[PDB]
């Protein structure tokens, strides 16, 4: 009952999820060895830990989740690291050759020989599940294998599994700072499987990430591991409601319902809070207000986009710990009274507020201050439109004189696609722009 | 024995940092090139003794 | 005519229908036979500008679900 | 005929400190810390519960 | 004088070691109240 | 039938048999890295040689851990010397050494066996290490060797020749040193345990002789956790039976006296590895030092190879890193403080109030901050060892005392 | 997977066996192929460079291969000599002349057979080949004509893989060949064609590296081909070791050849310390980026001022923080927009490898697509139209076979990508 | 089952000395007959070969032929030629001449009736013989004219029973004898429908093996016999020792003759590796097919990339995985499908031994139809029509007793053979 299948596309997606059940494994009690001390559970009818692992009868505590890479320069670190024992060996796969920066190689050529074994392992994952709440994708549409075979996989688990539930946590590229010259061109190739396929999009840019774990983390040297550790911090506050029990209960169709309003609309920014270090956390007064406020500031959000540049559509606080309903209701009073951030006209409510009683705990050698307290944001808001414009700037510019055009287009891509996937994106925009305008 | 306990002793080489070599070659005074290709069928492969 | 491969096999070849499992992971070493090229190599058949070898694989519509 | 001078060899230590100079591909070991979680009711309490009813 | 062979160009490309503002690469406008 | 089960090179396969002694040994150091380590070999008898490798476990090319061999020591007649009184002077003349220079013999390579190779063919080991024989098949031996010097040097168990201390600096192929305590240091020493068992550990002797190791932790490059004098003279004051009233001068001073001639009892006691003075200032010096382990054999009694296995499989299934380290959390997490007796039937303790003291129980480590070395799990269950005498209690209590999924992890 | 490398010419055997050395330290290989090494790591990818044995040896896949065999015996009997496989010595029975004709057609064509009968069983003893690298210069006969030939048939037999020419082109103060145009001109349109990423060196960068950037006092090609090993073991690092971010040959060809015929980068390694200079300089990521962005440490000789940088590429090596590379990476950008391209955004690919190279905390190599080593197409194609015009050394390769129209369809090609360059120097937005 | 082989002609007698070095090695067997090994494998089927008398002692089932008794003296001489029966020794009174006349038409005739008698009491003496085996020269006077006469009657006698021949084939460069036209052409239409399958050994290409490939400073005759004994050992691996997949050398001869007259084959060994280079090299299954397959490596001098296989067989001896051994087999033909025939799915037949040879991890013997052999049999008319035309040492053939019409039709069979092999050659699906 419950579960939610995690599934991790190209080294992004992997290292993410490697964070994700390294918490995942503290949060519910398993060792790293994948095995679960009898304390670690409540009594015999303890089920916590069924959403995310299964129980096997020689003790272990399989992850529901696919890694999936084309290079195994990440799964064999996995495999080396500290939870070779925890993580299954097969729905571990990985090809032999990388995309290298390729949707056209990801997607056409390369991900086409991997994708039918990746739907087996997805399929032996599902069928252990009873009560499948959805799918969970981890991805970076920057890089070949995330946006090309992520696509790909996306697209087959649309049309295999009917109506499930799609997640997809997607590292876009950042305004300013990038690690590729071809990444706009894969955005913007992904983005029309991240629209349709993915049921709930959520921007996690590794640029807010840096800002905020440099202002916030006092952390001189931030990193992929931060970033990752933070993002799955995010993921385990959205998903907790399900594995905790709270005053507020809510599962994925139901924060869904609320944060959707249109089948295209459906692209959610993210933040958490209170996201501070240890020597910050005794300095400050980490009150559900405090939190809150600091959520609906632009400075906690995960995503370069600032929403009091735009409208909010829908906002989804999902609260873990000490939390009381009062403070709920008052922090989302002085957020109305507030002005810098204005919800959309047709949408008077525009809040969804979810409690758990199970606050955040911390891994051993983290940066984030475990405190009693904290919220997650998933908003749905029109200023999504900016990042959209920005990188189909990007991609105008590399394409004005079809610069890096002859691999995509050598390895089985049609020319058309590039304009295809331009105009699907300017189209998102102004769908964005049109449900944002005024009466 | 105490000899072969030496001869198995051995120095262990520095790492090769870029630029920091200084053309140790040039210390050789004999620059003869023996004719180990085209004339020698066992290419000057070194094998220990039984 | 040639039937095609079977689904889930561990052997690979060149340019046929390949099932989507992974396939070429299961590539094993491979013998070969050469060809003789000093013979056709030829100073007056010599390389003209555009002559290169690209490798491109022929590009197949696929439709895509809204 | 003259015979020929001896290859002109080298100190096997240049440096007085040349021992310290490490050789080896990792050096120093990961740095990784822990910190013993704080017991209480949420370790084990606040845990979604299934029963038959039975 | 035997003078040496160098290649004649200049350096041009320069940084530092914490060179955006307050190592935040933007920082959003404030909206009064 | 015969050759279902048949290897490429099992003996009906194969029409040419061989002459050979297969050997599996692992080394013997404090560090658990390299007690993770497996090392495997074989001897033939035709040259008297043998060779030895290592064997690790790393993903290959198909995705999944394969082991693999690297040169641990290449084939080469090892030659000890036949008398280890007169190696010394053997060492001084070429001829000498020659004469005195004998091979191995395969009596030499029996189970339990301590051999020494002499200084390392491999980065691996930092200087010259000690092999325990764990296994040993004589399925494809034929003949056997005998050596041709009238003196023979045997290598033996360290049980099989008690108060001995295995010194591989002194003499190649490695020696025996006999240790000698008299009376009043063995219970002196014996005082010295109880002191600790009462002061530094409170009610709890395991505790009270993991407070020992403490001056103690530091690993060589050889292993053998050494103490030197001030080592010692730090076991002494935290033996801490020695004390004084900090107004009285008089009283003050006679505690120190007190203290320093029982560190140059305790010192002189034990045998000493010499003292090496290089000349460079790159290389190590090394004081006048005695084995942590040779003291401990006498301050705690003699802990068997099954019991010490069992302490090392029980640190290797609580440590996943592979780095000879177990995290605090860990420590907490698998404790079975909650099913103990004590808590569930006698009610005298509560089970988290339990696990927090056995918490406290570590000391911390400067370097990293919420590990647990393996010289500080070692040193605890030498606590236990101690208490205890039954091995097969030993054997319940490590069972019981962690709930460890008894998983089989090793790579082999 | 796996790289094979070829070295042809004295000077690309002696750049591989350098390279090799340095390789075999990292890996820890003694020279008599047993293992030495250091970490797990080093195994964890050995097999890229290195087959296995039944014995445990290693090999290096390299196929080293000249018309000289002086060449050969001074490489094998040096002091990682041993390490390479018989086989994999191809020797004729004259030398080159430094002839580009003689090498490519007449006495390198007899040569091929044996040559690809090594390298294919070279190439198809590994599981998944990754590409090919051959080491050669320009200006010689057997290591540019005979070079460019086998990289033909290695291209026409394997079209997929990715190729890489590491090239050391000379220069005319350097001017160690007087048919160092014709060779040069002959063999650059062979890279253009069937290379899929050329590697420009220049001995005029190397030596003034040397004097200025290193002052070293009595520098010799070994010290000269250590900074080359360092780049070709740099740009595979992120292959034979874990990263944070890796990468492959086929990401630096997809992040940095924006175009198929503009595929020549220069190259540059940091740190790179003086000799009483270390105690005056912190290594960290910004003077490793300094020093990589840095003029005179680019190793090929080509002013960056005067052009600007198609696309970029640095292989960071070692334990770091992502967010201060990519910070130095955009920063240099952001107040350097001048000497940067326009219509395309960031410019620059980043990759991070987290194990350092023996002994270093920090490394990192350059890749650089700069549109100024059009004037080093340029210097080379005025210079062979100065020897072209009065048939000047051209009887030698007119008499080898070859015809007159081969050299004026060779310079036509670089008359083309001299303009590719500078039309796409000067567009605008 | 048994084989029994005989010994034609000075070549059939050196080679079949060396044979029988290589079984008594293997079984364990000394000169004086006894047996000596560790193995029971040795006596579980060494009745293959050699018969057991009243004292224990293995006398092998063979015969030896030749006019010349010098070299039936000094295979006695030899080290193990005190193991043949004394009474198997047939020999005439005078030489052979090098000529084909008279060594199946006069002097043949003389002795062909002995030779047959003690051939028939050996295949008496076998519980059921299942192969006659032929050692001999084509090139030679005695060991083709009387081969060709004594496997002709054995066709007549035993139509039912396996006819293996090892024929040694002259070679312009070895050629050592001047008639080595007319004996070739004379005995190749004997052999062509008188040999169930006829694998051809070339003294060029054992030279090129053991010098190119081997590397041996002073390689002598001995072990050149030695080389082809090794296969001609290999070739009943299966027969003497148990395997996963045995085969015979009917088998062999039904998977490799895919019709009557196309029945030419060429040996293969592995490894054959230089001592100087096989401590480089790491023993497999797929270098062992590398070299099976390779061209070099072929010990009959007709490469295969001018022809394409019609049949082919691998006798590997060793334990092995049926997969490890099947995958080289199938995807060189997957890879290499130019060189091989499509209207023949599966060319290779793949046999499985347990036992290896001595002193080897594991080995293979190859055995292939390739369409190649018409070259060798193009060169070999081409040279009889030479020498046919000025009717050149016609007279030392016609004063014997033949007439010309056998000539022309002899010429006339092999050069439908060769019309034969390229009607497939080029044959379409
Ligand atoms: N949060 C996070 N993002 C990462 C990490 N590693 C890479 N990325 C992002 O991924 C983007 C590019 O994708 P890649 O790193 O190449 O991974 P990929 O999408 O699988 O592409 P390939 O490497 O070609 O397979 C970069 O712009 C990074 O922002 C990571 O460890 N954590
Ligand atoms: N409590 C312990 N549990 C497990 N291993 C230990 C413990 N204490 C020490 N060791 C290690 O076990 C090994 C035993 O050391 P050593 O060979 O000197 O012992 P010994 O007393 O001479 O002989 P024996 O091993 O036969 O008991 C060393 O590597 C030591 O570091
Ligand atoms: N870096 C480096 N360059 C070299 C070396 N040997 C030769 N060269 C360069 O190669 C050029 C001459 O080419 P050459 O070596 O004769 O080519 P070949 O005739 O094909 O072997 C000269 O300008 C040298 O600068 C070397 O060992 N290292
Ligand atoms: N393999 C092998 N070949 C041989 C031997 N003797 C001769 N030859 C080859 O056979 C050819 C000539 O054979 P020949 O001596 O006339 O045979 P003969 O008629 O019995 O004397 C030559 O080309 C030799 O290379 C031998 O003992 N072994
Ligand atoms: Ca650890
Ligand atoms: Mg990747």
């Amino acid at each position: 009952m419950r579960e939610a299948i995690c599934i991790h596309i190209g080294q992004a997606g992997c290292q993410v999820g490697n964070a994700c059940w390294e918490l995942f494994c503290l949060e519910h009690g398993i060792q790293p060895d994948g095995s679960m001390p009898s304390d670690k559970c409540i009594g015999v009818e303890d089920d916590a830990f069924n959403t995310f692992f299964s129980e096997t009868g020689a003790g272990k505590h399989v992850p529901r989740c696919l890694f999936l890479d084309l290079e195994p320069t990440v799964v064999d670190e996995v495999r080396t690291g500290t939870y070779r024992q925890l993580f299954n060996p097969e729905q571990l796969v990985s090809g032999k050759e990388d995309a290298a920066n390729n949707y056209a190689r990801g997607h056409y050529t390369i991900g086409k020989e991997i994708v039918d074994l990746a739907l087996d392992r997805i399929r032996k994952l599902a069928d252990n599940c009873t009560g499948l709440q959805g799918f969970m994708v981890f991805h970076a549409v920057g890089g070949g294998t995330g946006s090309g075979l992520g696509a790909l996989l996306l697209e087959r688990l649309s049309v295999d599994y009917g109506k499930k539930s799609k997640l997809g946590y997607t590292v876009y590229p950042s305004p300013q700072v990038s690690t590729a010259v071809v990444e706009p061109y894969n955005c913007v190739l992904s983005t029309h499987s991240l629209l349709e396929h993915t049921d709930v999009a959520t921007m996690l840019d590794n640029e807010a990430i840096y800002d905020l774990t440099r202002r916030s983390l006092d952390i001189e040297r931030p990193s992929y591991t931060n970033v990752n550790r933070l993002i799955g911090q995010v993921v385990s506050s959205l998903t907790a409601s399900l594995r905790f029990d709270g005053a507020l209960n809510v599962d994925l169709t139901e924060f869904q319902t609320n944060l959707v309003p249109y089948p295209r609309i459906h692209f959610v920014l993210t933040s958490y809070a209170p996201v501070v270090s240890a020597e910050k956390a005794y300095h400050e007064q980490l009150s559900v207000a405090d939190i809150t406020n600091s959520v609906f500031e632009p400075a906690g959000m995960l995503t370069k986009c600032d929403p009091r540049h735009g409208k909010y559509m829908s906002c989804c606080l999902m609260y873990r710990g000490d939390v009381v309903p009062k403070d709920v209701n008052a922090a989302i009073a002085t957020i109305k009274t507030k002005r810098t951030i204005q919800f959309v006209d047709w949408c008077p409510t525009g809040f969804k507020c979810g409690i758990n009683y199970q606050p955040p705990t911390v891994v051993p050698g983290g940066d984030l201050a475990k405190v009693q307290r904290a919220v997650c944001m998933i908003a749905n808001s029109t200023a999504i439109a900016e990042v959209f414009a920005r990188i189909d700037h990007k991609f105008d510019l590399m394409y004005s004189k079809r610069a890096f055009v002859h691999w995509y287009v050598g390895e089985g891509m049609e020319e058309g696609e590039f304009s295809e996937a331009r105009e699907d994106l300017a189209a998102l925009e102004k769908d964005y722009e049109e449900v944002g305008a005024e009466s | 024995a105490y000899a072969q306990s030496q001869k198995m002793q051995k120095e262990f080489r520095l790492p090769m940092v870029p630029g920091l070599s200084c053309g140790e070659e040039m210390m050789r005074r004999n620059y003869d090139r023996s004719q180990i290709h085209g004339v020698r069928l066992d290419c000057a492969t070194v094998i220990a003794g039984v | 005519a040639e039937p095609g491969k079977p689904s889930y096999s561990t052997f690979f070849e060149k340019a046929k229908e390949y099932d989507g499992t992974n396939v070429r992971f299961f590539k094993q070493r491979e013998a070969v036979i050469g060809k003789n090229v000093g013979d056709t190599v030829d100073p007056q058949k010599y390389l003209k500008k555009g002559d290169g070898i690209r490798y491109i694989v022929p590009a197949t519509h696929e439709e895509k679900v809204y | 005929v003259p015979p020929r001078a001896p290859d002109d060899v080298v100190s096997k230590r240049p440096y007085p400190f040349q021992a310290e100079i490490n050789r080896k591909l990792v050096p120093l070991p990961k740095d990784q810390t822990s910190h013993p979680r704080t017991l209480d009711y949420t370790t084990v309490g606040f845990h979604l519960i299934l029963d038959d009813g039975n | 004088p035997v003078k040496p062979n160098n290649v004649p160009r200049q350096t041009a490309m320069f940084t530092r070691k914490d060179p955006l503002k307050r190592s935040l690469f933007s920082e959003y406008p404030y909206m009064p109240e | 039938s015969v050759r279902m089960n048949a290897s490429l090179y099992s003996d009906v396969v194969r029409i040419e048999r061989g002459d050979y002694l297969r050997f599996h040994c692992e080394q013997l150091s404090a560090d658990g890295r390299d007690t993770q380590r497996y090392f495997f070999g074989c001897y033939y008898p035709r040259w008297h040689g043998f060779y030895l490798e290592e064997v690790r476990s790393i993903i290959g090319n198909m995705g999944y851990c394969e082991l693999k061999h690297f040169p641990a020591y290449p084939f080469d007649v090892y030659l000890k010397p036949a008398d280890v009184t007169a190696a010394a002077d053997s060492a001084k003349n070429c001829d000498a050494d020659n004469a005195n220079a004998t091979t191995y013999i395969t009596d030499d390579f029996q189970v339990d066996n301590i051999l020494v190779l002499g200084p390392p063919q491999n980065q691996r080991d930092d200087a010259v290490k000690r092999f325990k024989i764990v296994s040993v098949d004589t399925s494809h031996l034929k003949s056997k060797t005998f050596s041709l010097a009238p003196v023979a040097n045997l290598n033996s168990s360290s049980v099989q020749n008690p108060d001995t201390m295995l010194s591989t600096l002194r003499a190649p192929g490695g020696e025996r040193v006999p240790v000698q305590l008299n009376s009043s240091v063995l219970d002196v020493l014996t005082q010295l345990r109880d002191a600790y068992i009462d002061h530094a550990g409170g009610g709890i002797p395991e505790i009270g002789i993991k407070a020992m190791g403490r001056p103690f932790r530091k690993v060589s490059d050889d292993g053998r956790r050494w103490m030197t004098r001030d080592g010692v003279r730090q076991l002494v004051r935290g033996s801490r039976a020695f004390g004084a009233h900090a107004d009285c001068l008089s009283d003050t001073r006679h505690a120190l006296q007190t203290i320093e001639d029982m560190t140059d009892t305790i010192f002189n006691a034990f045998p000493h590895e010499e003292a090496t003075y290089p000349v460079a200032p790159g290389e190590e010096a090394c004081e006048e030092r005695i084995d942590y382990d040779v003291f401990m054999d006498y301050i705690r009694g003699h802990m068997n190879s099954t019991r010490k296995k069992a302490v090392f499989e029980v640190f290797q299934q609580l440590d996943y890193d592979s780095d000879s380290n177990i995290t605090i959390k860990d420590i907490q997490a698998t404790f079975n403080a909650q099913e103990h007796p004590v808590v569930v039937s006698d009610a005298i303790f509560t089970a988290e109030k339990l696990l927090k003291g056995f918490l406290s129980i570590w000391d911390e480590n400067q370097r990293y901050f919420g590990l647990v070395p393996y010289t500080e799990f070692m040193d605890y269950y030498n606590g236990l060892s101690a208490i205890i005498e039954d091995d097969a209690v030993f054997l319940g209590i490590l069972k019981t005392t962690w709930k460890v999924p008894n998983w089989t992890i090793k790579f082999v | 997977r796996e790289i094979v490398s070829c070295q042809a010419g004295q000077c690309g055997n002696q750049i591989g066996s350098k390279f090799w050395e340095v390789i075999s330290d990292e890996h820890g290989v003694d020279p008599t192929g047993t293992y030495q090494g250091d970490s797990d790591l080093q195994l964890e990818r050995i097999n890229v460079y290195f087959d296995e044995s039944s014995g445990g040896r290693y090999v290096p896949r390299a196929v080293l291969m000249d018309l000289e065999p002086g060449t050969m015996d001074s490489v094998r009997a040096g002091p990682y000599g041993q390490l390479f496989r018989p086989d994999n010595f191809i020797f004729g029975q004259s030398g080159a002349g430094n002839n580009w004709a003689k090498g490519h057609y007449t006495e390198g064509a007899e040569l091929i057979d044996s040559v690809l009968d090594v390298c294919r069983k070279e190439a198809e003893s590994c599981d998944c080949l990754q590409g090919f690298q051959l080491s050669h210069s320009l200006g010689g006969g057997t290591g540019s004509g005979m070079g460019t030939l086998l990289i033909s048939k290695l291209r026409e037999e394997y079209p997929d893989r990715i190729m890489m020419t590491f090239s050391v082109i000379p220069s005319p103060r350097v001017s160690d060949t007087v048919v160092e145009p014709y060779n040069t001109t002959l063999s650059v349109h062979q890279l253009v064609e069937n290379s899929d990423e050329s590697m420009c060196i220049d001995n005029e960068a190397l030596y003034d590296i040397c004097f200025r950037t290193l002052k070293l006092t009595t520098p010799t090609f070994g010290d000269l081909n250590h900074l080359v090993a360092a780049v070709m073991s740099g740009v595979t690092c992120c292959l034979r070791f874990p990263g944070q971010l890796n990468s492959d040959l086929r990401k630096l060809a997809v992040n940095l050849v924006p175009f198929p015929r503009l595929h020549f980068f220069m190259m540059g390694f940091a740190p790179l310390t003086s000799r009483g200079s270390q105690q005056y300089r912190g290594l960290s990521v910004a003077e490793l980026t300094q020093q990589m962005f840095d003029a005179k440490n680019m190793m090929q000789a080509a002013d960056p001022r005067h052009g600007r940088y198609l696309t970029a590429s640095a292989l960071f090596r070692g334990r770091m923080s992502t967010k201060e590379v990519d910070e130095q990476m955009l920063n240099v950008q952001n107040k350097n927009s001048s000497y940067f391209i326009e219509w395309i955004p960031n410019n620059i690919k980043s990759s991070i490898c987290d194990i350092p190279p023996k002994g270093l905390k920090m490394s990192v190599t350059f890749i650089g697509n700069n549109t100024c080593i059009q004037e080093m197409f340029r210097r080379v194609g005025e210079q062979f139209t100065g020897m072209f015009r009065r048939k000047a050394f051209l009887h030698w390769y007119t008499g080898e076979g070859m015809d007159e129209m081969e050299f004026t369809e060779a310079e036509s090609n670089m008359n083309d990508l001299v303009s590719e360059y500078q039309q796409y120097q000067d567009a605008t937005v």
